[PDB]
RNA sequence: AUAGAUGAGUUUGGUGAUGGCUCUGAUUGAACACU
RNA sequence: AAGGUCAUGGCUUAACAAGCCAAUAAUUCUCUUAGUCGAAGCUGAAAAGGCUGAUCGACCACAUUGGGAAUGAAAAAAUCCCAAGGCAAAUAGGUACAGCAGUGAGGAAUCUUGGUCAAUGGGCCCACGCCUGAACUGGUAACUUGGAGGAAUGAGACGUCGAUUUAUCGAGUAAAAUUCUGUAUACAUAUUGAUAAUGACAAUAUGUACAUUUGUCUUGACUAAUUACGUGCCAGCAGUCGCGGCAAUACGUAAGAGACUAGUGUUAAUCAUCAUAAAUAGGUUUAAAGGGUACUCAGACGGAAAAAUUCGCCCAAAUAUAGGGGACAAUUUUUCUAGAGUUUUAUGUAAGAAGGUCGUACUCUAGAGUGGAGAGAUAAAAUUCUGUGAUACCUAGGGGACGGGUAAAGGCGAAGGCAAUCUUUUAUGUAAAAACUGACGUCGAAGGACGAAGGCAAAGGGAACAAAAAGGAUUAGAUACCCCAGUAGUCUUUGCAGACAAUUAUGAAUGCCAUAGGUUAGAUUUUUAAUUUAGUCUAUAAAUGAAAGUGUAAGCAUUUCACCUCAAGAGUAAGGCGGCAACGCAGGAACUGAAAUCACUAGACCGUUUCUGACACCAGCAAU
RNA sequence: CGCGGCUCUGAUUAGUGUUAAGUCGAAAUACGGUUCGUGUAGUGGAAGUUGCACGGGACUUAUCAAUGUUGAACAAUACGA
């Protein structure tokens, strides 16, 4: 559910306030959704699922998951590669928008109005550098990402 | 709170601040008018010192406040129709209201140049 | 709340202790306890 | 946070910032400090980042939750085992003086332990055993015990032959007119001498303590 | 409707906070005083 | 089952069944207040903004108050019937201005007892026409808004006026004077509101003519703007802080200066200021604020991988017919094992309870014990004990409670709390391996349960301790602190009671974030010592914080419950509930303030520690 | 007509607010000169004070009788502050 992503949210935070090179998180379709939307807008450095073990750091990428079934999906977890530039991480803050009480929806011109810089609903408007996911049935989506395929949906997290 | 605590009417209105002069503020009124029942003199408190001049006046609503006479020299006394307004003698306690110079009974000050507006006095008209 | 503040609640509930304790006989003949 | 804030890591920007424009606005820029093209093309190192360290053993398959992930793990060695075999078989062995000080780091250059105990630039030692017998238990395929009793009994032939030249080497100098100064035996002794004389002054010293306070323990000064 | 988001005086020996009060803006089917 | 109905529905009826709604207030009742609503009015940058509920539109109700029916297509009446009090009426049976204008009263406060049915609308009428306080128009009020309310030139009248560096600085381009305009407005003409005809009253256009007021507030800071004199904590000013005590830029006067202007100030109110009741969007260690406790009904929230259904959600609206998209959401289905649990006697352990004991000391009794005048108390004493033999030293019996060492930063329980010992009895929790169930979970208003000490009630117990009461001292006085004694009470059994600094001044729970040194109970190992699970404490990093500090959290997040909204009055009053009572729960307003409040910094102080100087003291000599 | 609610008034009586210039003590802040506070039960002109348990928002304010070492001679072309 969305207390999932609000854990990613917080842990990813305190991975990179840590100054962590890795970290991980509990393997879920709903984590990987989020996950890939961070690693394509550039958050992140790499996405693999393993075990409860790091897979070798050199070679993360040829690296050979074993296939999940129900012997080991109690062991999975996902592991994230996070990115520092100018002793600065890339990935700071993770603010939640929906949280477990409340499942916060935006229409399409909200998203065209938050997308700008300009407050709508509960969210606020992006400056420079903010980021904002969307869960659509598109799949999750950055805001701008959204608004260029015309869908509203649910609001993830603010990523600065 | 949570949304469930302010779903169940957590949120109240804050306790309410009492009025400089509650005797107008309660009914809307800018003024009212009143019979003195006592005209004499109330002493400020620790810093300030002197004799102020104070009235008892029975509203035209029932209640008794006591009013601050401003200026030098006044004409009213007891039984003396005079108009209250807001406003407090801030070193005095209890005056909470003032009386209008240019009211019924009470008259302004008539060796006033400054503020004539403020005593309710005409002008001297000496160029005319 | 420091031990100044608390000297000025401890003052207030006494002499409310002792005021109950003195009318405590009037208040049982006008059937107030 | 007690700590200062040290941006030792973006001296360059800070510095090529301040030197891209000029204050008095409607100049050009004086000439920036003499460093800040020696290393424009040298940016600083990524620090603070904890990276996955090295894993010099395999990592606990059954644990579900490993905690200590970023810290470093213990180098360990398959003579580990077979150092302390030897050496608490041979105690005294450890009294023999070893130099650990380097001297060019290049004694494993000339090390082929298919030859024997005796190599270059090495002493013969409890160490030359360990690798002697690591090289018979892994090309020969001789067995932990088995290497191990052929590289000691090819340690102790060596050994014994030292200490024989050491006797006979002085006493043929003797035959010859050749004479030597104190060995340890003698030059032993006389250090004990000198430190005994000093526990008999304090015990001598110390005993008079006790005789004299406990004599005076009891109140007889009255004299009488 | 994309320009729209602002403060000030006042607690203390002093400093930083907490927290009210007042002023700064707009207005009235208003009243009163001087005009 | 039958009837009725376009159709549906106990809508109606008969016969059977005992259901249906609600459980957190459905239902009912009392008190207080109010016409409701709209971008209708005011207001904010904004929020499903806030406030109001005038003029405008919609809706509801009412026509002196109360009680009613008929007529009619429809009550949709200022109608009708009836009673009561007021006014009028008496042998009558009218009237109620919340219709227009108007009067009296109340009030800080809100206007004409006009004209016309010409225009728009409505009633009656074959038609013509009649009626219309609807309406249209004239009047009153700066209540508000909009507009006008004068432009250009103006140099030596070699004049005046006020300050003053008596010659400087200002009034001052200001005035006078000169040259133009013809604004509101007045008058005249025309057109128009109206057409089949009808003009109460006025608008617009054009021409001619006219140059008409200043007023008010402020001037220490916030806040634009200064001096002189007078006054002397007086008189007074004051929105906030403040000013005034004999050389006041703060009061009063004079002049100047800063502003708005037919208005200007003040009072009252509303929004905003005020993330100052925070849904958006707050907070509770030390400042307002974490419930004494956690088992729990309602309620909120809560895993993995698929599927059905809703079509929630989104396109996406206009309260959108009909569809599309499938991440997520709701109900449901099937699987999974990471959460939560069960089994495998764990170890360790002052959770709890029952029935019995042990011991050190104390205490009483007895032995006309031994001994033979003191003892105990206190800083010192006194009251007090002792020749009826004390204290001291013993022997033999009885009684009641209490729990030495071990002992630790130790442990246990939900908390309160739990420490001698044997047996009996009770729920959790922790470690390691397997096995098992398969989301069965977390929080939790209320109800119920438990809840320290003191206390109430009853029946026991009674050594010791000890509120009360009393005595002896100390003291200026001494209820007191000290002392001789001493009753409740503490203890046992059964109930009541429910308040605590019931504390970690920190609710419970979940995910997560870097180290170091100890310590508690296990586990693994090459049991040396390392590794590891679950606790606890110390000191730090990142960070966080008002800081103190915290850093297994007062960090990053999340869930849920409780609670807070300036001080003071006040956890008080009244009504209510619980209790035998004591008291508990719940819980205001009036009056009065601009401050209360927290952490820190540097000092000073201490009948505070440790030092350093001085005839400061000790000692000696001399002196008053 | 009765019961209940509500409003006003009431001999007598209680509490609290404000008010520099009165009086009686010295309770708190230092070890405040009896540690101070919480609860509960008494007591005293008043602040106070007593019992019982509890809290630190008081004692972590803590700072050696382990008294501190001939830890491998001397001399050489070695060694040389
Ligand atoms: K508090
Ligand atoms: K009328
Ligand atoms: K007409
Ligand atoms: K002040
Ligand atoms: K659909
Ligand atoms: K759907
Ligand atoms: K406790
Ligand atoms: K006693
Ligand atoms: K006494
Ligand atoms: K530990
Ligand atoms: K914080
Ligand atoms: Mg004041
Ligand atoms: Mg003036
Ligand atoms: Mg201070
Ligand atoms: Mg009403
Ligand atoms: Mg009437
Ligand atoms: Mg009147
Ligand atoms: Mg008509
Ligand atoms: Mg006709
Ligand atoms: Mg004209
Ligand atoms: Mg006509
Ligand atoms: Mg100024
Ligand atoms: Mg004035
Ligand atoms: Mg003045
Ligand atoms: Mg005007
Ligand atoms: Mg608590
Ligand atoms: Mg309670
Ligand atoms: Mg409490
Ligand atoms: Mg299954
Ligand atoms: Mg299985
Ligand atoms: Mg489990
Ligand atoms: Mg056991
Ligand atoms: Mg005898
Ligand atoms: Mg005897
Ligand atoms: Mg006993
Ligand atoms: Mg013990
Ligand atoms: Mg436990
Ligand atoms: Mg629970
Ligand atoms: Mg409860
Ligand atoms: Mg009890
Ligand atoms: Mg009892
Ligand atoms: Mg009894
Ligand atoms: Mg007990
Ligand atoms: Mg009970
Ligand atoms: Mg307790
Ligand atoms: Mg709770
Ligand atoms: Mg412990
Ligand atoms: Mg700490
Ligand atoms: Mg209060
Ligand atoms: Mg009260
Ligand atoms: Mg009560
Ligand atoms: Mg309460
Ligand atoms: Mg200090
Ligand atoms: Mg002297
Ligand atoms: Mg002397
Ligand atoms: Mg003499
Ligand atoms: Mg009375
Ligand atoms: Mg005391
Ligand atoms: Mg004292
Ligand atoms: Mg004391
Ligand atoms: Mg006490
Ligand atoms: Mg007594
Ligand atoms: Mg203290
Ligand atoms: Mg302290």
């Amino acid at each position: 559910g969305i207390q999932q992503i609000t854990n990613m949210c917080s842990h990813l935070q305190n991975a990179s306030r840590a100054r962590l090179g890795l970290t991980s998180l509990p393997n879920t379709k709903y984590n990987l959704a989020l996950a890939l939307a961070l690693h394509r807008a550039g958050f992140i450095s790499s996405i693999t699922r393993g075990g409860p073990h790091p897979p070798t750091p050199e070679a993360l990428m040829t690296y050979e998951p074993e296939p999940v079934t129900s012997a080991n999906v109690a062991t999975r977890r996902l592991w994230v590669g996070l990115k520092y530039w100018n002793e600065e991480p890339v990935l700071k803050e993770l603010k939640p928008i929906s949280k477990p009480s409340r499942l916060v929806t935006a229409s399409l011109e909200q998203l065209n109005r938050v997308a700008r810089g300009f407050p709508a609903g509960y969210m606020k408007g992006l400056q420079l550098g903010e980021c904002l996911f969307v869960n659509t049935d598109r799949g999750v989506l950055e805001v701008r990402e959204a608004v260029e395929r015309k869908v509203g949906g649910l609001v993830l997290c603010k990523v600065k | 709170a949570t949304l469930n605590q302010v779903m169940r009417g957590c949120r109240k209105p804050q306790r309410a601040r009492h009025a400089v002069s509650p005797a107008l503020s309660s009914i809307k009124s800018p003024a009212l008018k009143g019979v003195c029942v006592k005209v004499g003199i109330t002493r400020p408190k620790k810093p300030n010192s002197g004799e102020r001049k104070t009235a008892r006046v029975r509203l035209s609503t029932g209640k008794v406040i006591t009013a601050y006479i401003p200026g030098e020299g006044h004409n009213i006394s007891q039984h003396s129709v005079v108009l209250v307004r807001g406003g407090r003698a801030q070193d005095c306690p209890g005056v909470r209201y003032h009386l209008v110079r240019g009211a019924l009974d009470l008259a302004g000050v008539a060796t006033r140049m400054s503020s004539r507006s403020k005593y309710g006095t005409k002008k001297p008209k000496k160029a005319s | 709340i420091s031990v100044r503040r608390q000297k000025k609640l401890k003052i207030k509930k006494k002499k409310y202790k002792k005021l109950m304790r003195r009318t405590r006989n009037e208040r049982r003949k006008q059937d107030r306890l | 946070g007690k700590g200062r804030i040290f941006q030792a890591a973006k001296v360059y920007q800070r510095a090529s910032e301040a030197a891209a424009t000029n204050i008095v606005s409607g100049l050009p820029p004086r000439n920036p400090p003499l460093w800040l093209k020696a290393i424009e093309s040298i940016p600083p190192a990524e620090i603070n980042t904890r990276p996955y360290p090295i894993q010099h053993s395999p990592p606990n398959p059954r644990a579900r939750k490993p905690r200590n992930l970023f810290r470093p793990t213990k180098i360990v060695y398959p003579e580990d085992e077979l150092r302390r075999d030897f050496y608490r078989d041979h105690p005294w062995e450890l009294a023999r003086p070893r130099m650990i000080i380097e001297l060019d780091g290049k004694d494993a250059r000339f090390l082929d332990w298919s030859k024997g105990l005796r190599q270059r630039g090495i002493p013969l030692s409890g160490e030359s055993v360990v690798q002697r017998q690591l090289w018979l238990m892994e090309n020969q395929g001789m067995t932990k015990q088995e290497a191990y009793d052929k590289a000691r009994h090819e340690f102790y032939k060596l050994r014994q032959l030292e200490q024989m030249e050491r006797r006979i080497a002085v006493e043929e100098a003797r035959m010859v007119g050749g004479y030597f100064g104190k060995d340890l035996l003698t030059v032993g002794m006389e250090l004990e001498n000198k430190t005994y004389e000093s526990w008999k002054k304090w015990a001598t010293t110390e005993i008079a303590r006790q005789e004299s306070a406990r004599a005076s323990m009891y109140t007889n000064v009255v004299d009488n």
